[PDB]
């Protein structure tokens, strides 16, 4: 349960900031 | 290649680029660490098409995403461990990751994000001992693409032929 918000909530980190630093 | 790109060869390139992709940022790992390593170089590699003009897209996206990737790597793997999905909930699985990723918006970052941790998570059930998830995990991901939306954009941003326009090129 736990994991199933964090594993997408650790996410909010990967989408952005690559197209920021692109 | 030429300019301009459908959703229909959008697929093909997403499947042949992720493979690729994944491929090259776990290649250059291999030396660094071997965090989730592949099947060691033989038959049961990874034989992508670098023919190809996708074959400079995977390499560049790997660049652009090196750092970020290996950065929330180590904490990846860590949470995932927790997760220990399966092949039947698999795509329940999957599409909740990517759905609540991209849940924000849809980006060139976001797009190579996704597979860089799909390797792992697809890598983690393989290793584990459900041997042949390489081929389930891809379909899942051009099926969840293009089910998205996702290919459609990718086509509008230039296919996957705009990722040599991207920082590195």
């Amino acid at each position: 349960e736990d994991i199933i918000r964090n594993i997408a909530r650790h996410l909010a980190l990967v989408g952005d900031l690559l197209d920021r630093s692109i | 290649a030429l300019p301009s790109a459908s959703e229909e060869q959008v697929a093909q390139d997403t499947e042949e680029v992720f493979r690729s992709y994944v491929f090259y940022r776990h290649q250059q790992e291999q030396e660094a660490e071997g965090v989730a390593a592949p099947a060691d170089p033989e038959m049961v590699t990874l034989p992508l098409q670098p023919s190809s003009t996708m074959g400079q897209v995977g390499r560049q996206l790997a660049i652009i995403g090196d750092d970020i990737n290996r950065r929330y790597d180590s904490e990846f793997q860590t949470m995932l461990q927790h997760l220990q999905p399966t092949a039947e909930n698999a795509y329940e699985y999957f599409t909740k990751i990517a759905t609540s990723l991209f849940e924000s918006g849809i980006n060139w970052g976001r797009v190579v994000a996704l597979l860089g941790f799909g390797y792992r998570l697809a890598l983690h059930v393989y290793q584990h001992g459900l041997t042949g998830f390489l081929g389930q995990v891809t379909r899942f991901v051009v099926d969840f693409m293009l089910h998205h939306c996702i290919a459609r954009w990718i086509a509008q941003r230039g296919g996957w032929v705009a990722a040599l326009n991207l920082g590195n090129g």
